C-alpha cells in the first residue's frame, strides 16, 4: 500500500478463475427492458432474467445450461423432442426456423396443448 | 544472527461487490509481501594501564 | 574468534571437544599399532599365501 | 487454489529437516589386547 | 486371484463416467512450456494451466467452463461485453477476430484501462 512503514516487495500471484460462471451481469440498453424469470438476449448473452429492469439498470441472466420451462414460442411451429430451438430477437420468441437466429437450446419435452416446452439451454457458443 | 532474514507474509484481497439476486460471487486473491534485511555490527574500545 | 562463538549458532566448544576426543582415540590406535603395520618385516617373519 | 503458484515462494513454506546420520564414525581403542598397560603418573 | 481351486468368470459391470471432466491432464511437447494459472492450448484442450510445466512435463488444464480473468488480450482490438473471444495460437493471445482462431469464450466485462477482461470459457469445440 501507499506510505508503507518500511521498504517491501509484493509478489502478486495469479488466479484465473474468478467465479463459477453460472450467471452474468448485463446492462440494459435504451430499448431493453426485462421481467423476472423470463428469457432475454441482452449484450450477446441469452438466459433467464432474474429481476425486472429498465434502461440503465443491472439484471442477471441465468446461463446454467439447466433444463428450463418456457411458453414464449412461435405457436405456428411444432417443437418435437430433441429439435434444436433458436431465439428470434426480432420477434423475441423461440423458433425452430434458425436461419440468422441464435441457437439457444434443445427441446427436451415437446409442445403440449398449452404451447409449453422444456428445453436445455446451450453454452452460448 | 549477523544478518537478519527478511519477513514474509500472505494477504487476502477479497472485495465486497454488490450482489443482485442471481449473481455469481467473484472470488478474491492472495499476494505474498516480504520485508527488508538488516544486520548488526560489532563495536569495541579498551584501555591499557 | 568471538564472532564465531556468538554469531555461528551451530558452532560451539562441544564440537571441538568431540574432535579432540576422536583424534585422540585415533592417535592411540596409531602409536600402538603403527609399529606393527609399518615395520619392514624380514623373511623370517613373513609367510606367503599358501 | 494455486499451490503451484506459491510453491516457488520457499520462505512461506515450513522448513522441516530430513534427519539423516551425518558426522564421522566413532573410533574404538583396538590396541588394548595387544598391549600391557602400566599407568604410573611419575614415569 | 492366482492359484484358485476352480475357474471363475469375471463379469465386468460396465460404467461410462470416469471423471467429472472439469480438468484434463496433458503432456507437454518439445516446444511447449506452461506457467501456473495461465491460458494455454496444449493438445487440443484450452484452459488454465495449473502447474509450472516445462517441455516433457505433466500439466493440468482447467476447462471448467467457469468465469476467468485474463490480461493476455491483443491490445489493438476492442473487447466489449458479449463479444465472442478467440485464441490466436500463433501470437498466444486472445482476439475477437475469428479468422481461423479457436473459439474459447465470451466476454463478460469489456476491456478496462489495464486491458483486463472477464470471460466465460466456452466448451472444447
Amino acid at each position: 500500500f501507499k506510505g508503507q512503514p518500511t521498504p517491501s516487495t509484493i509478489t502478486q500471484i495469479t488466479r484465473a478463475k474468478i467465479s463459477d460462471g453460472k450467471s452474468v451481469r448485463v446492462i440494459l440498453s435504451e430499448g431493453e427492458s426485462t421481467k423476472t424469470q423470463q428469457f432475454y438476449l441482452i449484450n450477446g448473452f441469452f438466459g433467464v432474467a432474474m429481476q425486472d429492469g429498465e434502461k440503465g439498470d443491472e439484471v442477471t441472466l441465468q446461463i446454467e445450461q439447466a433444463e428450463y420451462e418456457t411458453d414464449n414460442i412461435v405457436t405456428s411451429e411444432a417443437f418435437e423432442a430433441g429439435k434444436l430451438i433458436y431465439w428470434d430477437n426480432t420477434a423475441k420468441k423461440f423458433t425452430t426456423t434458425s436461419a440468422s437466429n441464435r441457437l439457444v437450446g434443445r427441446v427436451t419435452d415437446g409442445k403440449d396443448s398449452n404451447n409449453v416446452i422444456w428445453f436445455i439451454l446451450l453454452p452460448q457458443q | 544472527p549477523q544478518v537478519m532474514d527478511a519477513k514474509w507474509a500472505l494477504q487476502g484481497n477479497c472485495v465486497f461487490l454488490e450482489h443482485i439476486e442471481g449473481e455469481e460471487i467473484k472470488f478474491g486473491t492472495i499476494n505474498a509481501e516480504n520485508g527488508p534485511v538488516a544486520r548488526i555490527q560489532t563495536y569495541a574500545t579498551g584501555f591499557e594501564y | 574468534t568471538k564472532e564465531m562463538k556468538d554469531f555461528n549458532q551451530t558452532f560451539s566448544v562441544e564440537i571441538l571437544n568431540k574432535s579432540i576426543g576422536e583424534s585422540y582415540n585415533a592417535l592411540l590406535n596409531h602409536i600402538h599399532l603403527s609399529p606393527i603395520i609399518n615395520f619392514n618385516y624380514k623373511a623370517s617373519n613373513k609367510t606367503a599365501f599358501k | 487454489m494455486t499451490f503451484s503458484s506459491t510453491s516457488n515462494l520457499k520462505e512461506l513454506l515450513r522448513k522441516v529437516v530430513l534427519d539423516v546420520e551425518l558426522g564421522r564414525e566413532q573410533v574404538q581403542l583396538l590396541y588394548k589386547p595387544i598391549y600391557d598397560s602400566i599407568a604410573d603418573s611419575n614415569l
